């Protein structure tokens, strides 16, 4: 790999604070044990949603090369992905996984500095790559990282 | 129930005999301070009035020495009622008789007339033994308050075994009025101790030790400033200026809790404060999430238009807006943690209320 | 009565801290409400035993002339009846409502000042009025108040 | 709803009439300190400007004495709105009229012109009665803050019965900014009191009592050092240096809670600290358990080989290793007790979450 | 069980050898202070008695230097019992031998006789090294208390892993008697330190540094007054007056918790206080609700009778009565909130008692 | 993962460039204090060595002014890595460039050589501006600790959102070692401030202001004694003796919590104390209940035998024994209330454990 | 309306602290959520009684013109309606929604300043408008506001 | 016995803090009562394992000569048996009551001072007295006490 050896040697003990059984992977139960021993009480849906953000293969569990991609973001100072992922959730009040034209036209007009309702029609027409009428999460990050 | 009407009769009679003893002791101290001052300002021209005030002190300590015996002759008579005794020789213990003899000796000390402005060596300690006639205060304070006789107080105290005494009524008056007590106590100590020190150090020739110096020396010692403009000179001055310093450290460690209680929130006001800061932080998050798109769309606009310096001007503002958004959100989550930490107790009763729906 | 009028007038409000309904009597429920609002948690047997100490008629409830006999003891300084009633319970470890010869001969010998085991046989022979072999509660108070 | 538009109208008008009264009172104090200083540094060469400043103080206290009446003529007019009155004679109580007369007397005191550098005996107490025109501050602070008029604050405060007043907004500003307030308050007391003391003790011949001495005397008295290089001489100096000492003891007993809050852990940071010390102590236990075998096997080795001094060398290290292992384990169990003591509350909600699985 | 009878035998022998070492060290300090004083007050006329007291100090430090070795020869003999050793060379570690050598050096220092009233430069530091023979106190305090040998204490401490040591018995004596300890400790420090300072600054010609000055300098420094009438002059005086000030700040921060505990209510007394204030506030509400009708019916009476000034007189009293009723009710609800906030814990056990009725 | 190897590379390089900057700043302050002292003790005989030390200060502040730029050229290079930038003009903000310019100005101030023992007016403030090169300390303390780079700390801190910064590592070192830090901080302030004050007041003729006076003036001011034997004379002395007093009040309000924590019981030791006092009070109750019969049976014995004075002798002892029994029992029930109040939390988990038996 | 525009614009956000769903009305559940997040625990009957005081149409729910009448009382200093509504409840100890002649003649005689029992017969005869023998809540406020 | 009389006289009251009923023996219930009154919460398996360490006859309960052997260890300063019994548990991570060759070769190599993997093969061959391939608890204490 591009990573050195002693860094892998020190990420192994970071992985074995979660993987207590030594099975080679992390489930929601081993995560919830650490989350409760740190003093906070998640729900099952919250734990499963924390798993589903970094599960690349889609097996429902996290192994060590998936753990490295998670620790590549939480090691630096400003995790620029989460601060856009939750600014997407500040807009999506209905929780449908979409930003409609009405949600965007409600937020960007009255709050900010006097932005027109004509510019929102150009912005929504530029944002919808698939032509789905409204703004997804996938196009929302591709607009940020352009 | 003949042993319950007689108990209230004797307890009212002891309230009267504990009021009049305190009046006749305050009169003795008030005629002692007058003698000690008109011996100083007067000299030997007023010897008639000095003898008259000394004899009046002797009369108004004889009647106090009679009323203390009249109070214990009601307390033994009450203790014989409460236990069904008839022979009084059974009731009068040894330690109580020793208490009576000590209590009569302490209220017996006064500057009695045996037959140029300083006091003597003996009639300055007998005169400052009059101030030990202030054990009569907590007795009269207890018996004048109704808590020793009021039936509802006694029944609720008997269900809970609290045993009404002096340290209970002291905490009552200290926790219902911490202001009047702590102010009129220090303004009754900074004048009594200022008079006692201005007995302990009087200088005839220069007039360098009277109340004009001690009313400045004692608050300065009490607050632990200690300038050093005036300093006590005798040995009895140096004892009193250490007692004042010890009482000052103790009353500072007393005031440090009373001021600690008052500035904190009421329990109902902190919830209003948190519930308003929550909807302020939601408004700031919804401002900042619009700032992020306001910069990112202009960045995409000038990215397509290839205005390069405008792109390098707006990408910096994009990074600054993300930096502001993270800080606002981390204020918001700390405040939501303060909310989730405080309403845990009501959450317990709420989960028990949701468990109350499990009977049918 | 031997009691005066204003004292009855002030015991009435003391009785109406318990008798909240104004029914004329006190049950275990109205007692337990006050006992829990004062911050302690009794059991049903403890509340019923508190009722049975001053219930003279035997109706299971307390009326006002029974309340006066209770307040004739809790008004004075040293309630000399309770301090003998529970010194009786310090001995009766088995809880049978009796002090056997073995319980008395255990306590009074080793604890105190070197009291003989011959004096206990005279004491138990003098104490048993009914000849029940052991010391009751009724003879125990009649020995104290002799 | 005509009694709700008029209420906001009158409340905005009182905010304006409580801003302008504070401006015209600050102008009066600021022209009072200027008169008291240019009488000292000037003498009798500037009598025209002294008369001019005195007349300007009279004008700028007349307009204050008009605006206070204009504020109470809006507050009575508000109280008539809130209760549906029409005859104003019903609204104006006796205690409120006494409050108005006292409030007009207190803002009426000023050094008025009747017609060598010291002040008079009367125009130095009228000049130091201008500082009692600072009851206008909490009124203007309350009415300029939006909490008396903002609808969401009033609805949430009416659900919780909190009754927004002066001591609520004081706790608001004291619990949102404990730093700016406690610094700009002591740096506004150590200059006001330093000016008042440098009025109370001015010495003409030697220049031994002005601000250069009082700006050193007052922080030293406030912090309860009291060197004694400078000591107040008059009686009005000795009153002020006791008020400063009392305020210093009270602000020490105030700062002792603010510093007590800040150095403690955040609730979320203590769990990270404990969860890291746990996996440090596990590593130390696994080191020490290997030290024990590392010495015991060498002891068995030299026990078979009968190297006697090596056996007496390694048995000592075995006993020392067991002694170290016990101490590491007793650190570990105390820390696990600290963990099991703090997360009891989350354990309660966890057991209730496991009791939530009992419906079907 | 031969390793359990011998343990109690050795532990009683160490209690005796820890009592006699403390007696022979207190004798050494008591004969040191006598030598240092009769060298000052005596001079060179009493050289025989100075030599005799120095030789007695040498004897009563030789027997102390023997009893410390006799104590460690029991402690090694105990450590060999507890682990089944036979060769004593295994038991005696290196750090324990270093502790023995240091402990023999510290109790070895004394003003030994080598062969006008001041001490020397060396025999004033050897004489003030005798005060380092007070590490023998916590050893004897631990071994004379029964907690190291009483079987029930050791079994309950072994179930709970508490490990009885010096800091446990210190907290025992500090939490069973905070009064005797904190008074007889400061009255044992204000005389020991007053003697050490009156060694550090003796002036022969003027008699300006002895105990009459230091017994006033040290309480004044301890309470942080610091007048400045007496000030230490040497360098060893200035070290001791900083150690006293540090101990004074620490004992103030110690007394600030002991006084904080005592003035608060007992847990059972606060419920009696709240339950009585509840039925006082109910009586005040029932007074005020009658005041409201007493004014409103007279207002309706004079409204029908059209006595207009009586209507404007009673409508004002109606509004004042409603204003009083609101304040009484808002006292009542704050007190009911204090009641509902404190008995939440008993409410938890009560709801669990009502959940206990769900088995059948 | 090329943006994760480079991050550890740059972070190690910044740890080296934050160690060497602190070494080259400590060398500058250490060569500044040497110049300020050998100008005083030397005069004009050592002008060569004064010029040499000034030029060495200029060299060892030039290399510091290069290493600060070499540290920010790694921090911008790290910020470009963490966000995927390529053009460095986007990364360098305005506030960060202002921080760099201010940080280079503050470490630029030094007594540079322009070409009888006092310092100048300008090269005494440039020399006392070297002490503002101690913002380099928390930077190096953060980067040398492993918590910014250790992976397990960062993962557990990211699960709990704690954001490792300077105030976290300060609380780490303050809560793992409150003793070393609070002692070696005050013994590093009472020498730095003692040198700064002994710059602010040097008197040439009498030698009345050097370190021998300030090492006594500053602990006395810090502990708020303030004798008044030595008092600062200039204006810069009077600023420093107020800063020391403010830091003394703050460190007293800091030590008042550290001493409050230590003297309280451990949670496991209080249960052992209560469980032993319970079986002591049971033994005292069983003594007193035997005392009651021991007197009552002798009273019945002499009642039958009609020895009247023996009856009046033993009935008194009966009443005294009942009086002792009530006091012992009321100690016992207060202690049982302390037991029932503390183990309520374990009683909650016990009742939930008895509710755990309700599944089948 | 008589109210201005910006005041309606600021009462809308006060209404949308309760109406979280944006449905146009407030039920007891949305009220109880805010009441529990403020830290107090009502019952269902207490919440329903809080709703029924200002429900004008009688639909069981509160809309915005009903909210304005509620905020017209809680905006001013002394809400003169509640301080009479609960002084009515201080009398009605039986909770029947009526003040009988015995309740009034008990309270107004012994407590106050020596009021006669003859005046109560005139007061109760003047108060009963419907002739229902006893004092309602509707006549009680009409006596206060006369 | 070798023990004296007054020491037995003082161990009897130490035994009667547990044996509250005076039955002559200690069960897990009487132990759990004291364990809960001291403020800690054991499980049934933990209490039974605390009983099984000093139960010599194997009856499931503890009598007084079994109590004396327990107090012969907890009276001295360093209980040298427990500090080896739990250093045995630090190794046995699988909890099987055995130390395998892999567990020993994992712990003693990487942690300590650079101990070889050839010495572990000699140590395991010397330790297994029964030839069970792995290290028991009985041979583990016999290696310590050699
Ligand atoms: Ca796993
Ligand atoms: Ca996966
Ligand atoms: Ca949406
Ligand atoms: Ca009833
Ligand atoms: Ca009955
Ligand atoms: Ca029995
Ligand atoms: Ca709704
Ligand atoms: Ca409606
Ligand atoms: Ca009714
Ligand atoms: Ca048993
Ligand atoms: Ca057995
Ligand atoms: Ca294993
Ligand atoms: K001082
Ligand atoms: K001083
Ligand atoms: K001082
Ligand atoms: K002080």
């Amino acid at each position: 790999d591009q990573l050195t050896e002693e860094q892998i040697a020190e990420f192994k003990e970071a992985f074995s604070l979660f993987d207590k059984d030594g099975d080679g992977t992390i489930t929601t139960k081993e995560l919830g044990t650490v989350m409760r021993s740190l003093g906070q009480n998640p729900t099952e849906a919250e734990l499963q949603d924390m798993i589903n953000e970094v599960d690349a293969d889609g097996n429902g569990t996290i192994d060590f090369p998936e753990f490295l991609t998670m620790m590549a973001r939480k090691m630096k100072d400003t995790d620029s992905e989460e601060e856009i992922r939750e600014a997407f959730r500040v807009f999506d009040k209905d929780g449908n996984g979409y930003i409609s034209a009405a949600e965007l036209r409600h937020v960007m007009t009255n709050l900010g500095e006097k932005l027109t309702d004509e510019e929102v029609d150009e912005m929504i027409r530029e944002a919808d790559i698939d032509g789905d009428g409204q703004v997804n999460y996938e196009e929302f990050v591709q607009m940020m990282t352009a | 129930l003949g042993a319950l009407r007689r108990r209230k009769r004797l307890l009212e009679q002891e309230k009267s005999l504990a009021g009049w003893a305190l009046v006749l002791a305050g009169t003795g101290i008030g005629l002692m301070v007058l003698h000690a001052e008109m011996l100083w300002f007067g000299g030997c021209s007023w010897a008639l009035y000095l003898f008259l005030v000394k004899c009046t002190i002797s009369i108004s300590t004889f009647l106090l020495l009679c009323l203390i015996v009249a109070f214990h002759a009601k307390e033994v008579q009450l203790f014989m009622t409460d236990n069904g005794l008839r022979d009084w020789r059974v009731a009068l213990t040894g330690r109580q008789a020793a208490q009576i003899v000590l209590e009569l000796v302490v209220c017996g000390l006064h500057p009695a007339p045996v037959r140029p402005g300083f006091l003597g060596q003996g009639e300055a300690l007998l005169s400052l033994a009059m101030l030990l006639r202030l054990y009569l205060v907590p007795r009269a304070v207890l018996l004048r308050s109704g808590v020793l006789l009021n039936a509802s107080y006694r029944s609720i105290g008997a269900l809970n075994q609290v045993r009404f005494r002096h340290w209970f009524v002291a905490k009552l008056y200290m926790n219902t009025h911490p202001g009047r007590l702590l102010l009129g106590l220090t303004l009754g100590l900074w004048l009594t101790t200022a008079w006692v020190l201005s007995v302990a150090e009087r200088q005839a020739v220069n007039a360098t030790g009277h109340l004009s110096d001690t009313l400045w020396l004692i608050p300065i010692t009490f607050l632990t400033i200690g300038y050093g403009d005036v300093v006590p000179g005798t040995m009895w001055g140096k004892i009193v200026c250490l007692c004042t310093g010890v009482m000052g450290v103790c009353c500072t460690a007393l005031l440090v809790a009373v001021v600690a209680r008052k500035l904190e929130f009421n329990k109902a006001e902190k919830h209003v404060h948190n519930f308003m800061m929550d909807i302020q932080y939601t408004k700031e998050m919804k401002e900042s999430a619009a700032r992020v798109l306001q910069e990112a769309w202009m960045f995409y606009k000038h990215t397509r238009r290839k205005e390069s310096h405008a792109a390098r001007r707006h990408q910096r503002k994009l990074l600054a807006a993300i930096n502001a958004f993270r800080q606002v959100r981390l204020k918001h989550r700390k405040l939501r943690e303060q909310v989730n930490s405080m309403v845990d107790i009501s959450k317990m009763h709420m989960i028990l209320y949701d468990l109350q729906q499990n009977l049918s």
